[PDB]
RNA sequence: UACGGUGCUGAAGCAACAAAUGCCCUGCUUCCAGGAAAAGCCUCUAAGCAUCAGGUAACAUCAAAUCGUACCCCAAACCG
RNA sequence: CGAAGGUGUGCUGUGAGGCAUGCUGGAGGUAUCAGAAGUGCGAAUGCUGACAUAAGUAACGAUAAAGCGGGUGAAAAGCCCGCUCGCCGGAAGACCAAGGGUUCCUGUCCAACGUUAAUCGGGGCAGGGUGAGUCGACCCCUAAGGCGAGGCCGAAAGGCGUAGUCGAUGGGAAACAGGUUAAUAUUCCUGUACUUGGUGUUACUGCGAAGGGGGGACGGAGAAGGCUAUGUUGGCCGGGCG
RNA sequence: AGGACCGAACCGACUAAUGUUGAAAAAUUAGCGGAUGACUUGUGGCUGGGGGUGAAAGGCCAAUCAAACCGGGAGAUAGCU
RNA sequence: UAAGGUGAUAUGAACCGUUAUAACCGGCGAUUUCCGAAUGGGGAAACCCAGUGUGUUUCGACACACUAUCAUUAACUGAAUCCAUAGGUUAAUGAGGCGAACCGGGGGAACUGAAACAUCUAAGUACCCCGAGGAAAAGAAAUCAACCGAGAUUCCCCCAGUAGCGGCGAGCGAACGGGGAGCAGCCCAGAGCCUGAAUCAGUGUGUGUGUUAGUGGAAGCGUCUGGAAAGGCGCGCGAUACAGGGUGACAGCCCCGUACACAAAAAUGCACAUGCUGUGAGCUCGAUGAGUAGGGCGGGACACGUGGUAUCCUGUCUGAAUAUGGGGGGACCAUCCUCCAAGGCUAAAUACUCCUGACUGACCGAUAGUGAACCAGUACCGUGAGGGAAAGGCGAAAAGAAC
């Protein structure tokens, strides 16, 4: 994913990772009551935050 | 650097199935494969009440150590070793008698 | 009988507790060996 | 104004309990799990802006974890924070 | 503590031989006294703990080149 | 009614006397052994601020965070 | 086609010992001749572990006390419910601080813990339970005392100490009554309040401290007077006619 | 008014019994002394070992005191068992 | 590098990947809560309370950075008191704390031995403190030797338990000289002549060789007992590989390896070579470390305990010569020999292993070897410093016993 990232701008990857973040939030929550029967997607958008903040250090302040 | 992969048939060389052949299932990362219907044990399978498992004498395949079986050559219908060599800067496994790369 | 030990955590960590250790040298030695040692808990304090 | 992914970051489950759907439907309380360094002020405007929900008052309470024991090891559950959420009056919640 | 400022003369240890030779832990302090000397190029009163010894060095070699010794030292008066 | 408790309704709800070691009392009387400190609070101005800043009165609005709150506590839970 | 080890038997040498083999055991052992020792155990009130003995004996922890019917259960003197009896009641009742840290409440289990049985428990497992502008801590302020910029002193480490800064056990703002949970309540709900800070409109005008003064601000004992918490009696209200 | 009197809480421990592998490594029962003072108690602090503290017994200094406890010199030395 | 993975007890669930951003290993990065030198102030460690500046604000408030102390340097400011100094405020650089042993320095016992004990010994040991480095210290003769000569410092073997020292007791114990490991000599107390000329340190680039992942890597079948063959019995093959480990009993030829031959995009160590910066080389003349050497008194180190005691250091009082001079040659004097102190720097031989990798053992095999083969400095004991255990093996494979 992170290819396919790197091509953004700054405001792009700061929109995309409230978005992800908001995707987070709602899987915890339906993860929280039985309603969530796949757990590897709490795995999934955490490690996508974790590419786009990543990138975001890496473009600004650098 | 396996070379016992997954798709393989190969043939039992120690044990007490010694000299049948069969498909191997998955290999463990301990160093052993499952061969499709060799190494047969009968477990006491326990009923669970979840899931909804009967429980039963059930035959099943157990591990078997890498080191009791070899690659099956069909072509001279013998166990044979395996080899490594660089084939279009691409390694590959070949017998070590015939010397013909491993399909 | 009044016996020897009548707890108190505050006069316990002023006796004994890791600021006490470390406001002098020989606490920090104290301190020193029961790192060499590979104490879990290094002082009193919780 | 406290920031949109802190707001994301303090809720962490819903409490699922007798007293906590008696509190729901006898005062309008509902009882959130959220994170054990949250104020008031933030858990009221996390439920405010991603549920969008009126919040009279929040209060909240640390919850100690239990001193279990896993076989022959003795183990700590973590501690966690537990916070009653008060809803406006006419408001209706999942 | 009893360090002259000027030769560095400190606190020796010794013994108090007696005449069956008995040795007893002692010490020789410096014989320091606290002196104002009169700096003529600065004109001013600079006051030194200085041994007797470190007196006859300051009358000898002069009270510049002394404080010339005592800044690159390091030495504060 | 699950015999655990839950729901609805509800009369009189006054007077006299006794009386504390509690309150007036950080008081009063008396004695020598002659009985903490600092801040909050009220007031006064020095530099400075000159119709600005500030101050006090009313009204409106906002805020009061964080941690403890179960349980034993003259004891089967603390010290032995 | 059974090694070392373990346990019997037979033979052998003057002796420490050796050889063969039945059974158990299930993978190592080692002739001969030399070499090196953590080289031979019954004793050291020897050290560690295991198991006897006294002995199924003493004891089962205030001489405040138990009796019965019903329930659960495989089993009830001890658990639950009901009727009697007894014990504390300036405590053997109720609420806190200190200290402990989930022992609190519910469901479930009796292997180990309870000096007996155990369905019971402060025992095991799982779930639940601690809601604050007004209670307490945090915060503002200091006592004894600690640390202590510079500083003085000291072989070094370091000692004392000024300005400061901590340190409650003392000073400083404000909430009560009723109801509710199995477990929280001056925290939740209902009704009625109060305090301190910002901002913002109007009206009024000398504001300002690291300084000055007042106040906070203080001892022991004794004597009345007025009260209240609280109690007794009468009246009133509901029930009763043994 | 009082280091006054009788007597509870509170502080202490004079006499006897029990207990001495105790309910307790000093307590219980029945008596006893002080009980507005040189009283007693809660919280925090200060005094460190040849040192402290002592209404003074060489008492006490974490069930240890004619020199605490812990580590080190240290496998002290032992013409003794 | 890859056809298998999402660390372990520890399965299960939901998934990723199979020809290359699945997973794993390595290089360089990014993030790195709070406490701890802890550094914005405080503190009962993992907690409480701020100030300034720059941004946002849906006016409720949020985010980021800086703010400890001391040393040195620079600027501004500034008393008593005229100038000034002391003090104050900024900015830059550095230090603080931890760590097993080795090193140098500042202090420094006693038990013990003398068959008691005080001189003496144990011993400059144990311990405490300061400072630094991969080594440290010492170091280029005011050194020995004996009329012949040697040539800095350090360490090893002799000299030698000798000469001596010593209640001449117990004990302590050299040096001269010889054989080795290793070898290196310079600079400042000051000017002229030629001007950057040897060497060293820092920072780049290039080459070689390692280090941090890895790649290829030979050759066995039949039969008997056996649960199982690697064992027995035949017949082969490989070896620069018969080191080792695993595999159903003992495997050169079944697997991982080993001998051998290869490999780095990136970072780094060590030898070089070179660019740049600082630094100076050589010749002539001049100078030769003053409260210092020596001395009186009291100690200490030299094997040397004040003895006839030379030599070195100094707490106290003094005190020269200065190249025509001075020190030493074991009291001291004359002759003779040798050296130039009172100023520094310097690699190698030397000492040690907290940590990493490879290999080895007439070292231990669960009361042994680390206290700890095992979730051990843990449970437990103590207020605390501190003390400190017990506890390993089913089986080849859980096939862990359905009914």
């Amino acid at each position: 994913k992170a290819k396919e990232l790197r091509e953004k701008s700054v405001e792009e990857l700061n929109t995309e990772l409230l978005n992800l973040l908001r995707e987070q939030f709602n899987l915890r929550m339906q993860a929280a009551s039985g309603q969530l029967q796949q757990s590897h997607l709490l795995k999934q958008v955490r490690r996508d935050v974790a590419r786009v903040k990543t990138l975001l250090n890496e473009k600004a302040g650098a | 650097a396996a070379k016992i992969r997954r798709d393989d048939e190969v043939i039992v060389l120690t044990g007490k199935d010694k000299g049948k052949r069969g498909k191997v299932k998955n290999v463990l990362s301990s160093g052993k494969v499952i061969v499709e219907g060799i190494n047969l044990v009968k477990k006491h399978q326990k009923p669970v009440p979840a899931l909804n498992q009967p429980g039963g004498i059930v035959e099943k395949e157990a591990a078997i150590q890498v080191s009791n079986v070899a690659i099956f050559n069909a072509a001279t219908g013998k166990a044979d070793r395996v080899g490594f060599r660089f084939e279009d800067g691409k390694k590959v496994r070949f017998f070590k008698s015939n010397s013909e790369t491993i399909k | 009988m009044k016996r020897t030990f009548q707890p108190s955590v505050l006069k316990r960590n002023r006796s004994h507790g890791f600021r006490a250790r470390m406001a002098t040298k020989n606490g920090r030695q104290v301190l020193a060996r029961r790192r060499a040692k590979g104490r879990a808990r290094l002082t009193v304090s919780k | 104004m406290i920031r949109e992914e802190r707001l994301l970051k303090v809720l962490r489950a819903p409490h699922v309990s007798e007293k906590a759907s008696t509190a729901m439907e006898k005062s309008n309380t509902i009882v959130l799990k959220v994170a054990k360094d949250a104020t008031k002020a933030e858990i009221k405007a996390a439920v405010q802006k991603l549920f969008e929900v009126e919040v009279e008052v929040v209060n909240t309470l640390v919850v100690k974890g239990k001193v279990k024991r896993h076989g022959q090891r003795i183990g700590r559950r973590s501690d966690w924070k537990k916070a009653y959420v008060t809803l406006k009056e006419g408001q209706n919640l999942d | 503590s009893r360090v002259c400022q000027v030769t560095g003369k400190r606190p020796v240890t010794g013994n108090n031989r007696s005449h069956a030779l008995n040795a007893t832990k002692r010490r020789f302090l410096p014989n320091l006294h606290s002196h104002r000397f009169w700096v003529e190029s600065e004109k001013r009163f600079v006051t030194l703990r200085v041994s007797a010894k470190g007196m006859r060095v300051i009358d000898k070699k002069g009270i510049d080149t002394v404080l010339a010794e005592l800044r690159a030292r390091g030495e504060k008066y």
